[PDB]
């Protein structure tokens, strides 16, 4: 990385009229004491007032009974908690009532507030944004000098679901409020560290933590720096008119040290002082990451063209099984695993589900665009690859099985990829229902075959003798279901050749099922 | 009819008679195969070397003169009759004319005195021509049988004193070994495939407890059976091959101690083995092993800690363990080793950091591996000659390239070909 | 000297254009001057408010797009997207060349005598004389680049005319190199439209009564000529920042989920800029540092300039004379080729920071050519051209001596050769996808679009590979999946490759490839208006040669009563498609292809009088 651009970022932020309208709204509502909403320009703003005396320091879980839900974010554990203060003053104020009406019909809102009106217009912010459902609007929050909100399962939970870029903090490096919480208490979103010299930006937990750590063990405690908010934004705000320059010896003919040192003099630390290096320290640290991520994306469609012979090998395998005399079908061809293409086509099986999980696991690090996954072709890529090779998985795992301490697939042995990739299929236009004319060329829904097993299961087990006619009620009503379902597929032509191939498993439960109606008078 | 026999056998027979007696015995001995299928090279050379007292490459040599006659047809691979290669995975096929006339040539005369005693098809029971002349012993040193499912009752006494070698074919999922085994006093190969798609069960498996002569032993697709702590000792076994076959707990006993059972096996081949899990730690016991073969079994993932015993081990193929992960990192101790097949692991991705002690190793096949890097200490292995990689990894040789000279470093090209999927 | 050398003008044309500008502001609407072997067209200026913003346009900026027949180069090509100017200006420009002015005889007449032609203004006769440059290029230069001698364009402190489309458009066609464009330091016209129309409302008609040379009656009320200052500057503050995050990849995902909320003004610079002081002359070709050094170049450094700065950047749009009276005797220097850039920047008032952001614009340029350098590398390989050499030496010829030809030896066959050649596909298409997403993301020259080399090498490609594509579309019943081919299935990068080959051979004759699509389907007398054939024509295969098996299997096995006016359009355009070679003429009328067996089951009628009776 030749390029520092925390500096950058900053004046991006602070060079919008959004700042200054912001600090307006929060500023007109500490001086009457309540919620204000208002148009300026196009946008509206809710302004959160300060409210005097309120316990801060205890944590808790979020709800998962009452009316205000955060579906969006994760429930496994450990459990994302939150301060038990912030959602008693959201539960008490109404806000859920006021906003769901004083919000109906408009297009752009900023959440705003200042201190522990910060935490809690953070708090509603999240809350708009963690719907099942996106807003029908769009939605930035900014606070000014907020204590922190939440634990570390909270802040992780936030960035998987990538909401943290729209949170922006303004700190002053001279406040003590925003770093003087419990160490269970970590940050989330993006931190702007403010002086009167410039301004700079970190979105590193870690980092902004590490910041926190400098600032306790290098500054001085002035009480009253929380008041300061308003002269801070219209210094910062003023900067454009005036060329600023470096002050103190000879900037570093490196391009990336220049930029490092300037960030450093932002914040008013000399750079040949003991904090002046901590922090140029925790800046490099930042700032680090490798290999521009649009060059990357670029280059992977050689590394796609290159794995796609398996894809291919696996397509052969398919006419091939399609054809033979047999008539099982490639699924349980496979499962059964008595000649030597099993056992190439396997290693083809391979080769492809280590492309995927690297593909995945580069996408969860930030290696690729942040936008990677809206793309056409490596959706519809994906789509190809899973239609093909997620059958072959299930009859690995259904050979591989262990018949007595053996579980089901789809009882908690699915691979992660695929629950990915049909994430992304929720992306692209819907299609048209088309006409079909022939049966589709693969099975359109991927889980076909485990669903057969479980149902075959359970179609032995209300068979067994010891069969409990209570347990027989309650299987034939866990039974008829997958039949119907599997009959809507086949009228639909939704289904592949081989799930109607003479002896492939499908054609003996199917007998099977009507041979046990028939003995039963049902 | 006359005529058919007269316009072609005669033809062939005089051709074959430019052939010396090892290489016409060599033509005759096809007969004793099924038709229209492979034969896998390395039975057809144990038969021979165990009948005509050869080696290895002297068979070599005559299979492929017998090919260059057009007797004979080779099957197409990459990499047929390499260098430190192997025999069990290639093939030959022969025309159907050609088998009906070894097979006319070989049962010519009275049943007892002929050289081989060979079965032209598949049937449910024993011809009756030799239950007929029972009464009288059999001279035959090649015997073929190919019938179906068999039982106790099916099987009738013989006296095979001369028998040399003994080949059976069946398909079924049951199998009685023949009474009259135990009184082979001269049997020194046996070879037992089952062509089902089922593994078969072998029973009364007790005839080798008294096969002390012994030497080479071919099984396929088979249970193998459950090997025990009282089993009565191989002591002339040099070859074991299991090809296709079901392991089950067979080798997973703890009381076991391989060792004891083969105190002079040299070659072991292990060979599409889907239900292997992990090798019995007490193959290491066996000092006299030269080679070893663990191909085609797709779930071993790690191989035993105490390799560093095998000091007479010189051959070590892998290939095409698709989830074999590391190899383990005794294997810079051995002092023979020379030549290292790990072609195909796709799960494999780094080599053991030390592999530069090995300093009698010659040839590395790494053909379509994961290797995302090599160790530095390749550099001291001088006696490096060949190398085999992708087109890809040929940046990873030049240390190698510059370091030690006289070394070749073969890029191979990637093959198209549908011949894989005609099973 | 370094300035003719590298622009291409001398003094004493930069001399004839001050005063034919200054001449102008007389004459109504322009003014011609003749001088020898040169004739300039100089155009006159204006100081009304709505001269700079239409009082009709609903925008925030007064912005309008192109008509695409007008303008037929000022685009993107693959991408298709028109480029966007000022609507008051182009109002202008087209009030001058209404044939009621007589402007066209003239300029006909001095191309007819074989002169140096020459636009030039001040002020917004700035922006209509680079308005006219173009015009003139579009109408007359690239017919017939011989008959047509190249322009020039002169102007002296003009406001931003078109927005980064247009720029990229005069880079790809190579005609940035005929514009010049003269900037005093503090002058703040060149400036004032990077602002929104609702930050300067109230005050710019007092600062435009200012400006005006002509009127010296107004009061000079200092408090709103500051006031102009300062939102003009804020603006542009936002507008330069947010352009070097971008340019940079810095924060996609902040700057898009902040983007949502802002507005921001499309203007960029087009041309050479070349800024003067009191020392030095300086000249630039690159956008964004011009854009960066705009915002920079007009900072304060003391409390004691901040109070003399407003009022000097009023008087310094008045000061181009002694610029042009005293140019001989200052420094020259090219900042886009200069090993350390500065000791000029000192001079010219930019402090460090906007030095970092103006290294970081000219670095820019620098990758994309190394870019373009591994590019090239790349397809000019040999094992690379070896996979195209394959498919056309070995593949067609063998599905050809099979006589069913190589689209349904794909489509239908499982050989080893079919094997090899759904390989090289995908290989190919790995190679070509690649440059795809590096052109859509900017990363390389604005002139690779043009390049003759990858034209040819990319046209070779679609010809040869797209049929596969569409084999491979259908054998695994795609389009029942997600429709016909010709909506939703066809990859992105034949259409590049078909658009820019269009858009080079056709460019010559003025005609776009839609219209001519059209006048050759109005040619065949099907007995239709205009709105049925284009409803009943949307979306089909006829409009590319590489997309005939799209169009076969969409009509195959339908009524003929149905498809007639489909059938008849696809035999019209299928003979022109034959002797271009867009389609293969040993391929299509085998004994065992698709197109056959389904066209000789048409009914008799129509074959009859079929163009194509005689081939099958
Ligand atoms: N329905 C469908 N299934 C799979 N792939 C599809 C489908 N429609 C289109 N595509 C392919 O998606 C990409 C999109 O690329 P852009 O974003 O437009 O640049 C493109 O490759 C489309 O191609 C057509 O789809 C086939 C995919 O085959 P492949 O997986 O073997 O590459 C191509 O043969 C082509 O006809």
């Amino acid at each position: 990385c030749r390029f520092e651009t925390s500096e950058l970022q900053a004046s991006v932020m602070i060079s919008t009229p959004l700042f200054t309208d912001s600090w307006s709204s929060c500023n007109t509502a500490n001086c009457n004491g309540s919620i204000k909403i208002h148009d300026i320009a196009g946008i509206t703003y809710v302004a959160i007032p300060a409210v005097s005396m309120i316990q801060l320091g205890n944590l808790v879980g979020l709800p998962v009974t009452g009316d205000v839900l955060f579906p969006g974010l994760s429930s496994d554990e450990p459990l994302p908690m939150v301060d038990a203060a912030i959602l008693k003053l959201f539960l008490q104020l109404k806000i859920k009532e006021g906003l769901e009406l004083e919000l109906l019909g408009k297009k752009l809102v900023v959440i705003t507030g200042h201190s522990t009106g910060g935490a809690l217009a953070a708090f509603t912010a999240l809350w708009l944004l963690s719907q099942s459902s996106p807003p029908s609007f769009r939605v930035f929050c900014i606070t000014f000098g907020s204590p922190l909100l939440g634990n570390q399962s909270l802040s992780t939970s936030i960035s998987r679901s990538r909401l943290a870029h729209n949170f922006c903090h303004v700190v002053s490096i001279h406040d003590l409020v925003p770093r003087s919480s419990n160490e269970q208490f970590w940050p989330f979103g993006t931190y702007l560290f403010c002086s009167d010299k410039g301004g700079v930006c970190l979105d590193n937990a870690g980092s902004v933590r590490l910041m926190f750590n400098i600032l306790n063990t290098t500054a001085t405690q002035n009480t009253e720096e929380h008041q300061r908010y308003g002269h801070y934004v219209f210094t910062l705000s003023h900067m454009f008119l005036k060329s600023r320059s470096f002050l103190g010896g000879s900037i570093p003919d490196n391009s990336y040290q220049a930029g490092v040192a300037l960030a450093v003099e932002a914040l008013g630390f000399s750079n040949d002082d003991t904090s002046g290096v901590l922090v140029k320290e925790c800046i490099e640290t930042a700032t680090r990451i490798v290999r521009a991520p649009i060059l990357r994306s670029a280059e992977l469609a050689n590394e796609l063209a290159s794995v796609l012979p398996a894809r291919l090998e696996i397509q052969w395998y398919k006419d091939r099984c399609d054809a033979s005399e047999e008539q099982l079908g490639y699924y349980d061809f496979f499962k059964r695993y008595s000649l030597k293409r099993d056992f190439k086509v396997n290693m083809s099986r391979i080769r492809l589900a280590k492309f995927w999980d690297t593909v995945i696991k580069m996408v969860e690090t930030n290696e690729l665009p942040f936008d990677f996954h809206l793309g056409k072709k490596w959706i519809y890529a994906s789509q190809f690859y899973q239609l093909l090779a997620e059958p072959l998985d299930i009859a690995n795992f259904y050979k591989n099985r262990d018949i007595k301490t053996g579980g089901h697939y789809l009882e908690g042995n699915r691979p992660k990829r695929y629950e990915v990739i049909d994430k992304w299929q929720k992306g692209v236009k819907v299609p048209e229902e088309c006409v079909r004319s022939r049966y589709a060329s693969t099975t359109q829904d991927t889980c076909f075959w485990a669903k057969l097993e479980q149902a075959k299961e359970w179609l032995d087990e209300a068979r067994k003798e010891s069969s409990d006619p209570q347990r027989r009620s309650l299987l034939r009503e866990k039974i008829v279901p997958f039949e119907s379902y599997a009959n809507t597929l086949v009228t639909k032509k939704e289904v592949s050749l081989d799930v109607k191939a003479k002896n492939s498993s499908y054609s003996v439960w199917e007998a099977n099922l009507k041979e046990f109606k028939c003995k039963m008078g049902y | 009819d006359e005529t058919h026999e007269s316009r072609v056998f005669a033809q062939i027979e005089a051709t074959l008679e430019n052939l010396d007696p090892k290489t016409r015995d060599c033509f005759l001995v096809l007969g004793a195969f099924p038709e229209d299928k492979k034969i896998p090279l390395d039975v057809l050379i144990n038969v021979l070397v165990e009948l005509h007292d050869l080696e290895d490459a002297t068979a070599f040599a005559v299979i492929v003169d017998l090919a260059n006659r057009n007797l004979l047809t080779l099957v197409k691979d990459p990499r047929f009759g390499h260098m430190y290669t192997s025999y069990y995975d290639i093939f030959v096929t022969q025309h159907d004319v050609l088998r009906d006339v070894a097979l006319r040539l070989s049962n010519h005369g009275k049943v007892n005195n002929r050289e081989r005693l060979l079965m032209p098809k598949r049937e449910s029971m024993l011809p009756r021509e030799w239950e007929r002349n029972n009464d009288e012993p059999y001279k035959a040193r090649v015997v073929s049988i190919h019938t179906g499912e068999m039982t106790q009752m099916d099987w009738f006494d013989m006296e095979l004193p001369k028998a040399e070698v003994l080949i059976l074919h069946f398909s079924s999922d049951k199998y009685v070994l023949p009474p009259f085994i135990a009184k082979m006093g001269k049997l020194t190969a046996l070879v037992i495939i089952n062509n089902g798609m089922s593994p078969a069960r072998l029973h009364d498996f007790s005839i080798f407890t008294n096969l002390a002569k012994l030497k080479s032993l071919w099984l396929q697709r088979v249970h193998v059976p459950e090997l025990s702590s009282s089993t009565v000792p191989l002591q002339n076994l040099h070859k074991l091959s299991l090809i296709f076959c079901k392991i089950n707990t067979s080798l997973d006993q703890t009381e076991l101690d391989i060792a004891q059972i083969f105190p002079k096996l040299s070659d072991l081949t292990i060979d599409h083995c889907d239900d292997l899990l992990e090798l019995p730690s007490t193959i290491c016991g066996i000092t006299s092993l030269n080679s070893i073969s663990i191909t085609n079994c797709p779930r071993i993932k790690e191989l035993p800690k105490n390799l560093s015993k095998l000091k007479a081990l010189q051959l070590l193929r892998l290939y095409a363990c698709h989830e074999l992960n590391s190899l383990p990192v005794e294997i810079c101790e051995l002092p023979r080793l020379k030549y290292v097949d790990i072609s195909q692991c796709v799960s494999l991705s780094s080599l053991p950091e030390k592999i530069g002690k090995v300093k009698t190793l010659e040839k590395i096949d790494t053909r379509e591996c994961s290797l995302s890097s090599i160790p530095n200490s390749v550099v001291l292995l001088t006696s490096l000659r060949h190398v085999i990689c992708d087109r890809e990894a040929l940046w990873m040789w030049e240390k190698v390239q510059k370091a030690v000279a006289g070394l070749r470093v073969e890029a191979a090209e990637k093959s198209f070909s549908r011949d894989w999927l005609d099973d | 000297m370094a300035f003719e050398a590298l622009t291409g003008i001398n003094g004493d044309l930069i001399t004839r254009s001050w005063s034919a500008s200054k001449q102008a502001y007389l004459t109504e609407r322009y003014h011609k001057e003749e001088a020898g072997a040169v004739v300039i067209f100089a155009f006159q200026p204006s100081f009304s408010e709505k001269d700079f913003f239409d009082p009709d346009n609903k925008s925030s900026f007064g912005e309008i797009k192109l008509n695409r027949v007008q303008f037929p180069c000022m685009r993107k090509i693959g991408k298709g997207d028109v480029a966007t100017v000022n609507e008051a200006f182009l109002k202008n420009l087209e009030a001058i060349i209404d044939p009621r002015t007589s402007f066209q005889a003239s300029v006909e007449m001095a191309v007819r005598s074989r002169k140096q032609i020459v636009f030039t203004g001040h002020s917004s006769g700035g922006a209509t004389a680079i308005l006219a440059t173009v015009w003139y290029l579009e109408k007359y230069f690239i017919r017939n680049p011989n008959v047509y001698l190249e322009p020039r364009c002169v102007t002296f402190g003009a406001p931003l005319v078109g927005d980064s489309i247009f720029s990229h458009a005069l880079g790809r066609e190579k005609w940035s190199r005929f514009f010049v464009n003269f900037v005093s330091r503090f002058d703040i016209v060149p400036r004032i439209m990077l602002a929104r129309k609702a930050s300067v409302e109230e005050t710019l008609p007092h600062v435009l009564a200012q400006l005006d040379p002509r009127k010296s009656s107004v009061q000079e009320s200092e408090q709103r000529i500051t006031e102009f200052y300062t939102r003009v500057m804020r603006d542009t503050s936002t507008v330069a920042n947010q352009a070097v995050c971008e340019l940079t990849g810095s924060a996609e995902a902040f700057l898009e989920t902040l983007s949502s909320f802002l507005e921001l003004s499309p203007y960029r610079p087009a041309g050479t800029f070349v800024f003067s002081t009191e020392k030095r002359l300086v000249a630039v070709n690159n956008s964004d540092a011009i854009l960066q050094m705009l915002f920079y170049t007009s900072q304060a450094s003391d409390e004691q300039e901040w109070s003399l700065i407003p009022f000097r950047s009023i008087r310094d749009h008045h000061s181009y004379e002694e610029l042009v009276q005293s140019m001989g005797k200052k420094l020259f220097n090219h900042l886009d080729g200069e090993n350390s850039i500065e000791s000029t920047l000192n001079d010219l008032g930019v402090s460090t920071r906007g030095r970092q952001y103006v290294q970081a614009a000219l670095e820019e340029e620098k990758k994309r050519v190394e870019n373009q350098k591994k590019i090239i590398q790349v397809i000019e390989q040999e094992r690379f051209l070896k996979k195209l050499a394959w498919i056309e030496d070995e593949y067609k010829p063998k599905c050809q001596a099979h006589k069913n030809g190589y689209y349904d030896s794909f489509k239908v066959s499982n050989e080893e050769n079919d094997f090899k050649a759904n390989v090289k596909r995908a290989e190919l298409a790995g190679v070509f996808d690649e440059v795809l997403g590096l052109m859509k993301k900017c990363q390389l020259p604005d002139e690779f679009e043009g390049d003759i080399d990858w034209i040819k090498l990319a046209t070779r490609y679609r010809r040869l590979v797209e049929p596969l594509d569409i084999a491979n579309y259908h054998r695994h019943l795609k389009n029942e999946d997600t429709g016909p081919y010709m909506k939703r299935g066809r990859p992105t990068r034949y259409i590049y490759a078909q658009r820019g080959y269009e858009h080079y051979i056709l460019k010559p004759n003025g005609m776009i490839a839609e219209d001519v699509f059209w006048n050759k389907v109005n040619g065949l007398n099907l007995g239709l208006q205009l709105e049925e054939i284009q409803e009943t024509l949307k979306n089909s295969g006829s409009e590319c040669g590489s997309c005939f098996w799209a169009e076969v299997e969409e009509l195959k096995g339908k009524p003929y009563e149905e498809v007639e006016v489909r059938v008849k359009t696809l035999e019209g355009m299928l003979g022109e498609w034959i002797t271009d070679g867009e389609v293969d003429d040993k391929e299509i009328f085998l004994e065992g292809s698709t197109f056959r067996k389904w066209w000789i089951t048409l009914p008799k009628n129509h074959k009859s009088h079929s163009p194509l009776r005689d081939y099958m």
